[PDB]
RNA sequence: AAACUUUCAACAACGGAUCUCUUGGUUCUGGCAUCGAUGAAGAACGCAGCGAAAUGCGAUAAGUAAUGUGAAUUGCAGAAUUCCGUGAAUCAUCGAAUCUUUGAACGCACAUUGCGCCCGCCGGUAUUCCGGCGGGCAUGCCUGUUCGAGCGUCAU
RNA sequence: CCCACCCAUACCCCGCCCUCAGGGUAGAAACGAUGCCCUGAGGAGUAGGCGGCCGUGGAGGUCAGUGACGAAGCCUAGGGCGUGAGCCCGGGUCGAACGGCCUCUAGUGCAGAUCUUGGUGGUAGUAGCAAAUACUUCAAUGAGAACUUGAAGGACCGAAGUGGGGAAAGGUUCCAUGUGAACAGCGGUUGGACAUGGGUUAGUCGAUCCUAAGCCAUAGGGAAGUUCCGUUUCAAAGGGGCAC
RNA sequence: CGGGACCGAGGACCGCGCUCUGCAAGGAUGCUGGCGUAAUGGUCACCAGCGACCCGUCUUGAAACACGGACCAAGGAGUCAAGGUUUUGCGCGAGUGUUUGGGUGUAAAACCCGCACGCGUAAUGAAAGUGAACGUAGGUGAGAGCUUCGGCGCAUCAUCGAC
RNA sequence: AGGUUGACCUCGGAUCAGGUAGGAGGACCCGCUGAACUUAAGCAUAUCAAUAAGCGGAGGAAAAGAAACCAACAGGGAUUGCCCUAGUAACGGCGAGUGAAGCGGCAACAGCUCAAAUUUGAAAGCUGGCUUCGGCCCGCGUUGUAAUUUGGAGAGGAUGCUUUGGGCGAGGCUCCUUCUGAGUUCCCUGGAACGGGACGCCACAGAGGGUGAGAGCCCCGUAUAGUUGGAAGCCAAGCCUGUGUAAAGCUCCUUCGACGAGUCGAGUAGUUUGGGAAUGCUGCUCAAAAUGGGAGGUAAAUUUCUUCUAAAGCUAAAUACCGGCCAGAGACCGAUAGCGCACAAGUAGAGUGAUCGAAAGAUGAAAAGCACUUUGAAAAGAGGGUUAAAUAGCACGUGAAAUUGUUGAAAGGGAAGCGCUUGUGACCAGACUUGCGCCCGGCGGAUCAUCCGGUGUUCUCACCGGUGCACUCCGCCGGGCUCAGGCCAG
């Protein structure tokens, strides 16, 4: 299974440029921190869930906080961008579960949040004190605020007495059930709805 | 070992700006050593030759002659000392090519642009070893 | 070049009754007219099986393997006999591995080449570095014209803790040749066995040689191998009291009489 | 026996292999974004005391100005440089200039150094003639100005 | 029918080489154990298969390697080693680098391909240098004269010329002076060769102007487009005069 | 009991023996002469006796035919990449693979890091789907090796069962 | 005056005032157009290939891009690119073959502007001309220029708090500029030390090159902190000041909430795709809607559900790069190689033309490139010179072979060459030259044996210092003797 029956050698690319490219792109990290000092080089990103069967298992990173989670933690969207926070709007919170954690994840931000004074000498109510600017600061919002636990625990202790009884029947049988009703919604519903119809015509 | 990215050490490249370097560039690359009583005086160690310069040859089959530099031949990467010279087949006298860095300088044609190449040269040999000292 | 010996019109000129079928350049008025074209076998024609660039010139080498064998000449550089058999001068040193106080080494206590040059005189390798600075010699060969004009003998590595020791002892140790230096924590096996020979000279720090520990203590995934032979002294297994009490007694001795 | 032919050897020829050399190729990597109607790329013709080419330049023509350096250039000739300096040099840099005939090429043409038109200036006896010099005159399109055309729609 | 004799790489005995097989060799005075010692058998080879070695360019390590008191290369009726590919040394020449060992690496080994490029033989001082009727004498020049010049003779073209001038094409071949080599299939003092200079003068001769066959712009219509058609068109395409 | 030819492998002793002060018994010593250098030996050129088709290619079964070769120097043809497969060496091992990327660096090297992912750890069916122990992971016959000498039985093979 | 005088609309003129386009380059990029060799036994589906050639249009990148998306999950969330998905789903004569996407990890991240609304208590907007730089004019424009709004919303209300403008600026960074360590010490070879030997020195510099042969210290440079002088930008700790006319955000809400048409969609035709049942594009015909529309990879009707919100527009980065400019490198090539070109090479030369297209590097450290004499008409030759060398003479480093001349040797009655074996002649490499061991004699010395002390070792062996006083040791010189020694032989 060798698809090489097109003109291949001039569509070859080779990557000796590995190690330059390497180089390249840390000079242009370490140019963005220099210039977007003392603020992270990075966006605070929500965490979500990914999608399919495959995948819901496992937590990320995703593109930015919805405007109900930023209304929930009391952050304007004009001012979120302006402070390291990503936005996005087509984003929703279909469920409470990752309302609350990305609310929660914005709270922290807010609480660990420096901000300056536009105007030094004049500093306003919403403006971080002089005195508190001073602290140990980080520069990698990837990795301070990272995804902590994305997979559940495998493994849990309890104790005997708290086994659960298990479902009526058996896990196997709860399966095949599940799986005999799913197929047999619709032929039970015309049946049911034949049997209403014979009654009342002959009640 | 050189460090810096714009130094190379290619061999073709350093004999190609050798082979090809201009007049200006020619006059730094014949220098020759000063004396020991003029690097004393001066503290300078090297100079671009000129004419009108004394030198001492140290090298050569004509060592230990000395004479004023009556020619620079920048073409040639060359100079000419005068009674530093041969007999031609015909009886004339031809001047014997030299070069600079076989010489030594003894005396210095001296004038206000040379008297400020040693004057810079000195301060910044002192200021070099002030700052590393 | 891709395109080295196809810049030509040319064409064959036919089976005939004198000359070969090679393809010929067309046209009239100059030498190349009428001569051979684009076969290996011609001059000024492309070369059989053109070189590429996407050869494979690098290797891919699992790093268990790797950490394997930086190990293996860590363990070949502490045993005296093999810098010998590699041609290190270590007759003078005192110990090996020879382990210096990194109060001799740390801060700029060696940032200055003739300081650094005078501990290794000190502590015995001296006689190496000699060696390396009389083996200078001209290569042979097109590696003159290609950059690489000479060659030498490695001398003595030095090998230190950046953490503890700093990193001025570099510039100290550099100028000297033949010495070269290495981090603990970043050990190179082209260092540690040049040319593919066991036994380089290393002289060690005490910070380093303090380090060593954790250093392979911090690998993830790799442990320090299990020998399958517990005893290397084969005399001591074959000459010990409990495999000659049960053989057998000799058949025959080392040279045989002549029978007939 | 010599000559001749052939073989072997020394020296001499023929020829340019071998060895060593390499201001050149080839491949990879890193950086940068900058042609033209303000006339480009390309072409032609010229320019040095003594050059045909290569290189450089455009009638200011192997160059001018400016800045820097600080004593050459060199094959010959001839001059230097007040050397205690507005300064040598086939020097470097380069922000000011010059930049022939052309070419998208633009008055019309061009297989012609062909033929015009408009406006100035100068000279020759000159209100009329003759000559020279300078500035202009392509196409499509946009904004605007101004001069217009049509019972196309109207007011009066 | 008989007796003797001749010789194959066959048979017998002996030595030596290789391969295969079977044994020995550590309380090691012990060994390139990948070694050594003992014994036996066997030996042709195309397609084909496998092993070991030799050689070339380059890379790491190493030999405290060789070298202007001569590296590499080259020549050698001069030697030594190897079954062999090859390796080493002497002598001569020469002038700036090179080699051994273990690994790494490849544009790595030639008698052929009517092979490629370059160079060189025999043929061979050979075939030949025989169309266009034809040359001779004296003098000069010069190192040198059949093919330079002057004179003296003899001829030929024979006015549809071997004459006198042009168009195309060439581009200095024109003229003077000088000239070694090369070229002028012989020679050369001569030359359309080589070198340095000189030479082309217009209101009236041509070009320039006109239109022919024909070609190209414009209006306008095609075409994805480079562009195609169109040349009087389905174009507001301009001249003159007068004015209190 | 004579006459002649070719050969002398091995390198302390050990053995088989005999005719037993010793020997012809598991392989040559003793005595003597000339010469000590081109004498022996070797290389090259040539003569002599005997021997001896011109190489390569092609074809078929083979020759023959046919094709290439005036001579010399240098050049000159199973390479590289991707993917399989079998075998060898190596690391780790129900796991294995750092090098897409990140960290770091004496800077295209070396060193370090881990999420995912690939392959393997489960198969089968078109699919929906279901999914590997009766038994010291079974019986029987062999089987290297070990054994307390009664047996236990590796790999593997054959055969009957089980999932 | 009304047969006049005007307002507009459309269409023209002008060397009108001011601008703009064209060509080049085209490696990479966006489109259009579009093969065949090849691979399928042949061969019209197919493959090569949605490739080459052709045409149009950009930039330092282009393009794409803030969902009419993916999905079906506990849902993700503009674009691009790498790894993986995956040689998988899928497509395919007579089968050769072809071949994505979602998820997932990573590089890089950035968001927005209109149309559809009446400013209507005031076109609040703008090109151009003239300016005394205050403005004033000629106009554009209501067939709509500003503000406001863009679906994430917004408009209107309610409500009470928050928000803002200028000017300095320490200091830092980027780019050219001045400057940087140490032997030409002594001896030998050599034409020349940069070679060999000795004694030093520098090193954050022992990269590279030059200099009469391999130079850290002769010269240029090389390393590192800095240090002179200048220009233009950017970032920036802080500090002075105006304050609310106005604009701006947050919270809640009855109500309102415009949202792109010959377009979407359908049929058909051609082409294209893995989407030959599920793809995209274009042409022709038909031609929409308002909880509507598109999508949900098997055709249809009915009932649901989930997701976005087309037919208008802009936007850095991560990505590409056989073109251009600058730079650094290599287990690359070393003048028949490497680009066609290391040289006055895209040159000379050929062709009407499109086009085709070479050969060709090296005296010597320095021209010191041969004075002068002599013979020749000259070219040149011979002397004599230069050079370290002319066995380097502008035919020039080295100087192979084919092939040729001379000299020396030899062979030859229609081939030579080759194998085995003598011989002749010529020319050679080895071997050998004496060693070891005794017995005497003569010399020259005490590193004889034992003992003592110290030291080291393998812990019982040694070395060192004292002791020997010469019948003992160690060399030398004369003899004599035994043994072993080279070649050919009996």
């Amino acid at each position: 299974n060798n698809h090489f029956r097109k003109h291949w050698q001039r569509r070859v690319r080779c990557h000796f440029d590995q190690p330059g490219k390497k180089v390249t792109r840390r000079l242009a990290r370490r140019a963005k921190a220099a210039a977007l000092a003392p603020r992270p080089v990075d966006k605070l990103r929500p965490i979500v869930r990914c999608p399919t069967v495959k995948y819901n298992r496992r937590t990320r990173l995703g593109r930015g906080f919805t405007l109900e989670e930023l209304k929930a933690a009391g952050i304007p969207r004009l001012l979120a961008p302006t402070i390291g926070i990503a936005v996005d709007h087509r984003r929703k919170n279909l469920s409470e579960e990752s309302l609350a954690a990305n609310v929660q994840r914005l709270k922290d931000y807010k609480a660990r949040l420096i901000l300056f004074p536009r105007k030094s000498n004049k500093p306003k109510k919403a403006d971080t004190p002089k005195d508190q600017q001073t602290a140990e600061t980080t520069t990698s919002l990837r990795t301070s605020f990272g995804v902590e636990q994305p997979l559940a625990p495998g493994f849990t202790e309890i104790s005997k007495s708290e086994i659960p009884a298990g479902i009526e029947g058996g896990a196997y049988r709860a399966l095949r059930k599940a799986r005999s009703d799913a197929r047999l919604v619709g032929v039970r519903e015309k049946r049911a709805k034949e049997k209403a119809e014979a009654e009342a015509n002959k009640k | 070992m050189k460090v810096r990215p714009t130094v190379s050490s290619s061999r073709r490249k350093a004999r190609k700006a050798h082979f090809s370097a201009p007049s200006s560039v020619r006059r730094v690359i014949m220098s020759a050593p000063l004396s020991k009583e003029l690097r004393e005086k001066y503290n300078v160690r090297s100079i671009p030759i000129r004419k009108g310069d004394e030198v001492q040859i140290v090298r050569g089959a004509h060592k230990d002659k000395e004479g004023k530099v009556t020619s620079v031949y920048r073409l040639k990467y060359v100079i000419h000392v005068e009674r530093v010279t041969r007999e031609k087949a015909t009886g004339q006298t031809v001047p014997i090519g030299i070069h600079p860095s076989n010489v030594v300088i003894t005396k210095l044609h001296l004038d206000k642009d040379r008297e400020n190449i040693l004057a810079r040269i000195k301060a910044g040999r002192e200021q070099v070893a002030k700052a590393k000292g | 070049s891709e395109k080295a010996g196809h810049q030509t019109s040319a064409e064959s000129w036919g089976t005939g009754r004198a000359v070969a079928r090679i393809p010929r350049v067309s046209g009239g008025g100059t030498h190349r007219a009428g001569q051979g074209a684009f076969g290996n076998m011609c001059r000024s024609g492309r070369m059989f099986a053109p070189t590429k660039i996407w050869r494979k010139w690098h290797v891919k080498i699992n790093q268990g393997q790797k950490r394997f064998a930086t190990a293996s000449a860590l363990a070949a550089s502490a045993v005296a006999p093999l810098l010998m058999a590699r041609g290190h001068q270590v007759s003078t040193v005192p110990e090996v591995p020879l382990v210096v106080d990194s109060a001799a080494v740390a801060g700029d206590a060696v940032a200055k080449t003739a300081a650094a040059y005078k501990l290794l005189k000190a502590i015995g390798a001296g006689p190496d570095v000699e060696k390396v600075k009389k083996s200078k010699k001209l290569r042979a060969g097109k590696g003159k014209m290609r950059g690489r004009r000479h060659r030498q003998r490695r001398g003595p590595l030095i090998v230190y803790s950046p953490e503890h020791d700093g990193k001025e002892l570099v510039k100290g140790f550099r100028n000297i040749p033949g010495v070269e230096t290495c981090p603990v924590d970043a050990l190179n096996l082209l260092q540690l066995a040049p040319g593919g020979h066991l036994g380089r000279f290393i002289v060690w720090t005490s910070a380093a040689i303090k380090q060593l520990d954790a250093v392979y203590e911090s690998k993830k995934g790799f442990f320090l191998p299990a020998n399958i032979v517990s005893q290397a002294d084969l005399s001591r297994l074959i000459n010990s009291t409990e495999i000659q009490s049960v053989l057998r007694a000799p058949k025959g001795e080392a040279r045989t009489k002549r029978a007939c």
